[PDB]
């Protein structure tokens, strides 16, 4: 590793990491003369840590 | 000993709303909330959840709504609709009860000791006398009829 | 021409619709709606009710 310089006496690390919702959920099977059905509820979440 | 490793200091789950049929129509009216009900553990947890409410017909709390007791037949005969997606019960004591919607059966639970995203079998047991009809894994209800 | 269909509430053919038997009270109690016209039944075995 090479070298750096900060002009500060302490260094902190913050890591914001996100687990987004995957684009699963294929498509419902229809027939031409009927009404549709609703799409299920997804989940997304965030998380953040410190060193 | 003066390096502290990574350590989680915050976490948020986010969910979508309870889905419903677009073509079946919407009809909702707000009601006052019952002060004797702990509304904290009904709106707790980020999961999508709907539940049935009964209204008080008479007495000092007439016009207030409480979550439906499935073991009380007078609470069964006074159901007025559902509460969809929850709201902030702290800044407001007036919940919007949905009287006509069409909801999949996974998003409806009555017991607090009932898992989210699963069909509550107590609701499926009492489906006729709660004026619920199960078609294609959905509850159909209109409490104006 | 239109006619009434009834659903099987249970059994091995549950969810399948059949034309309503008016002399059977269980076929009367299980009606789900009408079929308004033909749908080329030979190609597809799923009908819009």
């Amino acid at each position: 590793f090479p070298e750096d310089s900060t002009f500060a006496s302490e260094l902190e690390l913050y890591l914001l990491r996100t687990q987004d919702a995957e684009q699963t959920g294929m498509t419902f099977v229809h027939q031409v003369g009927s009404t549709s059905l609703p799409v299920e509820a997804r989940v997304a979440k965030v998380d953040l840590a410190k060193a | 000993d003066k390096i502290q490793l990574f350590r989680t200091i915050g976490r948020v789950q986010y969910w979508e709303r309870v889905p419903r049929l677009h073509a079946y129509g919407v009809f909702a009216l707000p009601f006052p909330m019952d002060p004797d009900v702990e509304w904290g553990n009904w709106f707790a947890g980020p999961h999508p959840k709907a539940f049935l409410v009964s209204v008080h017909p008479s007495g000092p709390k007439a016009g207030h709504v409480y979550p439906t007791d499935l073991s009380d037949p007078d609470s069964v005969a006074n159901v007025i609709g559902m509460v969809l997606d929850g709201h902030d019960y702290e800044a407001d004591h007036n919940v919007t009860v949905t009287l006509r919607a069409a909801v999949p059966i996974e998003y409806v639970q009555q017991g607090i000791e009932a898992p989210p995203l699963q069909p509550d079998p107590a609701v499926l047991n009492a489906a006729p006398q709660l004026k619920l009809k199960v078609i294609k894994g959905h509850y159909f209800f209109d409490y104006t009829r």
